[PDB]
């Protein structure tokens, strides 16, 4: 089996889209989903999503046309509304 | 050092299988 990760990151007037800033298999997926834990990072399971997710954005990359609204969809659940 | 932890702790939102 195959662990995957996918660490999306988006600020509002810094980043033009979702930017994926950091991936990881196997042991270092692991150690990400540790570090979301420390840090109260939302953590989404969405196996088709990651496994997409994966090969076609690198890390460093914006998000492409295909992931706008299932990216969206999840920033909306995982803002943190500050109040 | 740090780079890794620097970014997940800035991060939205993490996808997984």
């Amino acid at each position: 089996p195959t662990a995957i990760a996918i660490c999306l990151y988006y600020k509002l007037g810094e980043t033009p889209l979702p930017l994926v800033i950091e991936t990881g298999k196997d042991a270092k997926a692991l150690q990400i989903i540790k570090l979301a834990e420390l840090y109260d990072i939302p953590v989404i399971e969405d196996i088709p999503l990651a496994r997409s997710l994966y090969k076609n954005i690198h890390k460093g990359q914006y998000i492409t046309e295909d992931f706008f609204e299932p990216v969206a969809q999840l920033i909306r659940i995982a803002i943190d509304l500050d109040y | 050092s740090g780079s890794l932890a620097n970014n997940i702790k800035k991060s939205t939102v993490i996808v997984k299988n």
